[PDB]
């Protein structure tokens, strides 16, 4: 068993450029920010890895945000993420250029891509990591939550390369863009084309023209089973409009037909870190909390004073959301204007 | 149609709690269970069996007491169970675990469909299913919200942060499962049949799996340390006035004073 073993000549830290509408998603910039620090600790370069149908002016944006190097592999087949296409491209580049470590944002698609690459190369992969450090020789120290957030683990990949990890979004800070940075773009030509075995028969945007998704909203107005009916979600849309936020819900709300799956918050849904999370008729199961417990402020509106959500809420009302919501929205609207 | 479901026994980590006052991990009500996402992977399989006829084999790699989750699988209708149990598999990271499971599957013959849970709620990596798919050279779809079979193709609903999607792929293929209906009930009759079944127990030598690709030996990663994280207690200000307008005035005045609501 010698496959993936270190040569000793690996070098540089690579960040996967996940993109949407051609543009990097924000966790790419978060990783460039943190990995800049790690690269400096070990005197290696920071590279961004761009697998795309059209590089546009993305490479210069990546360099302004920290990248020394941008590897670009461009083909029409890369328009949308696919396991088969993207694993092949990335693994061809790892083989050609021999990085020391690779960092992938632990998005839905990053959690798909990372283990495929790791198994193909035969190397180590640490999941959804929240703390990172590096020795002077480039050995990365991967620190992650496990057991539903109840255990932290620190993990090494000592002898196989590249050292890989997926990294939790919304953990690390991006650098401000710096137009004085310079770097080098490397165009990489695919050796082997593949046929994607997986066909997309439906691809629909979950949020409409110029509307707010929960993923990046500064306020999330969320409902659960205690919202009682789909029509009562209008109350949360009103609140969200007053604040300039978005509407989410629990998995129970999805199951009762109150909201669609793309608005689900929790371990099986989205993880959000808004300035304010309003939890309305949501008990606070651990599976829901997993998606919102790092919100800056949680406001709980629940009829049950013993609801577990109150345990983590800085503010709250014990009462009937259906009575409370309209009064709260109106009071906030009045404070705002004017 | 032949289906294999990879099922893991785990502590019920949803019952673990860190007390924000002492910062100690409390494990009241924590028992070993069938991993919840595997319950959904199983129920998906059993729904395919009921619709189409499918032979369903469950496989778990664990110590001898992991046999109980296999009995549970049989009790709800799985056809066959296999226990992969050998200290040589112990200390495995996700690469070593997926190698063991891939080589076990290949030994018995790759089926038409392999179903795994999206993640195990202890490790929480979500890496074994895709790594298995790579080891076997098969296409994947992860985090399924619904799985159907149309002829020789599997149709899977899967979202990402921006898009709601549906994918198809030809069998043989691997699917990892984020949701199904809750696993069906096991009746007394079901549990008795399961208790009488033969569950073979397989060592690495029996399966001819080289020692150096399994267990710690086959693991690129090593956990060097684990610890309970710091939890900072929140002392919330909760208004419980009978008149909702009074509660709302109190809340809003405090949100404004504390610079939480602005403008
Ligand atoms: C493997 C797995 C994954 C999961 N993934 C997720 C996930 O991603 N996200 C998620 O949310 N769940 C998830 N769950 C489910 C979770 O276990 C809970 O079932 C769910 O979070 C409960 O949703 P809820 O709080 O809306 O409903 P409930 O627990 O039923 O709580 C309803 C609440 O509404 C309150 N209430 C009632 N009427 C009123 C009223 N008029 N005004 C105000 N309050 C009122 C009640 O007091 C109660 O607190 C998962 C579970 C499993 C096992
Ligand atoms: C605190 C801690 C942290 C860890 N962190 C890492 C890490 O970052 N990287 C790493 O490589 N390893 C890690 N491990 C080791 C890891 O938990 C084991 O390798 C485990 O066997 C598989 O990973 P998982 O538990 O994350 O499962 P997942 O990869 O989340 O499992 C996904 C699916 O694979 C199937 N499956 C997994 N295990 C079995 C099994 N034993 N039998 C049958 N089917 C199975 C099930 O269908 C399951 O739902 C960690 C262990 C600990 C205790
Ligand atoms: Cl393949």
């Amino acid at each position: 068993n010698t496959k993936g073993l270190k040569t000793g000549n690996e070098k540089d830290l690579w960040v996967y450029v996940e993109h949407y509408k051609g543009e990097p998603v924000h966790v790419v910039y978060e990783l460039l920010g943190e990995c800049r620090k790690l690269a400096d600790k070990c005197n290696q370069k920071l590279a961004a890895v761009l697998i795309t149908d059209d590089a546009k002016d993305v490479p210069s944006k990546l360099i302004a945000r920290g990248a020394d190097l941008v590897y670009v592999c461009q083909d029409p087949a890369f328009k949308y993420y696919s396991t088969d296409e993207y694993t092949n491209a990335f693994c061809e580049m790892i083989d050609e250029y021999q990085p020391s470590s690779v960092f992938i944002g632990a998005t839905n698609d990053g959690r798909d891509l990372g283990p495929r690459i790791a198994a193909r190369v035969n190397t180590g992969l640490c999941a959804d990591c929240t703390i990172l450090d590096a020795e002077e020789d480039g050995l990365i120290e991967w620190t992650r939550p496990a057991a539903g957030g109840n255990i932290m683990a620190t993990i090494l990949c000592k002898e196989h390369r590249p050292q890989m990890g997926t990294v939790r979004p919304k953990t690390f800070k991006a650098m401000e863009p710096d137009a004085s940075r310079t770097g080098e773009v490397i165009n990489y030509t695919l050796k082997n084309h593949v046929d994607d075995r997986v066909t997309c028969i439906r691809r629909e945007e979950v949020v409409s023209e110029g509307e707010m998704a929960i993923d990046d909203a500064p306020f999330v107005c969320s409902g659960g089973r205690g919202m009682k009916a789909k029509e009562n979600f209008s109350l949360l849309y009103d609140l969200a409009h007053a604040l300039g936020g978005a509407v989410g819900g629990s998995r129970a709300a999805v199951d009762e037909g109150f909201i669609e799956h793309p608005r689900q918050v929790g371990q099986s849904g989205k993880t959000v870190t808004p300035k304010i999370y309003f939890a309305c008729g949501i008990s606070g199961s651990v599976q829901h909390k997993a998606g919102m417990s790092k919100s800056d402020t949680i406001v709980c509106i629940n009829k049950d004073p013993d609801a577990p959500m109150f345990e983590i809420s800085k503010y709250g009302i014990v009462g009937d959301a259906l009575k409370i919501l309209p009064l709260l929205t109106a009071k906030i609207k009045a404070f705002k204007e004017s | 149609m032949n289906i294999v479901v990879c099922v893991k026994q785990v502590p019920d980590t949803a019952e673990m709690k860190i007390d924000p006052v002492t910062n100690n991990l409390v494990r009241d009500g924590v028992t070993n269970i069938m991993n919840p996402y595997d319950q959904y992977a199983l129920e998906t399989a059993l729904q395919l069996k009921d619709e189409l006829g499918a032979h369903v084999t469950v496989i778990t790699m664990g110590p001898p007491h992991a046999e109980s989750v296999l009995r549970d699988c049989l009790a709800v209708g799985a056809d066959e169970a296999k226990l992969v149990s050998d200290r040589a598999f112990g200390g495995a990271d996700t690469l070593a675990t997926s190698a063991a499971m891939a080589n076990t599957i290949k030994h018995f013959g790759v089926p038409d469909l392999i179903l795994c849970g999206r993640q195990a709620i202890d490790g929480d990596t979500a890496q074994v299913g895709p790594e298995i798919a790579e080891h076997l050279g098969l296409p994947q779809v992860t985090a399924a919200l619904k799985v159907q079979v149309k002829d020789d193709t599997v149709v899977v609903d899967r979202d990402n942060e921006q898009m709601s999607m549906t994918f198809t792929m030809k069998m043989p293929c691997v699917v990892t499962v984020m949701r199904s209906k809750d696993l069906r009930f096991a009746s007394i009759r079901g549990k008795m049949k399961a208790r009488k079944a033969e569950i073979p127990v397989y060592t690495a030598a029996a399966l001819e799996i080289p020692l150096d690709i399994i267990g710690k030996a086959g693991s690129p990663t090593q956990v060097m340390k684990s610890f309970t994280p710091k939890v900072t207690q929140v002392h919330g200000e909760i208004f419980d006035d009978e008149d909702p307008a009074v509660a709302v005035d109190k809340l809003v005045n405090k949100l404004i004073e504390d610079k939480i609501i602005t403008k």
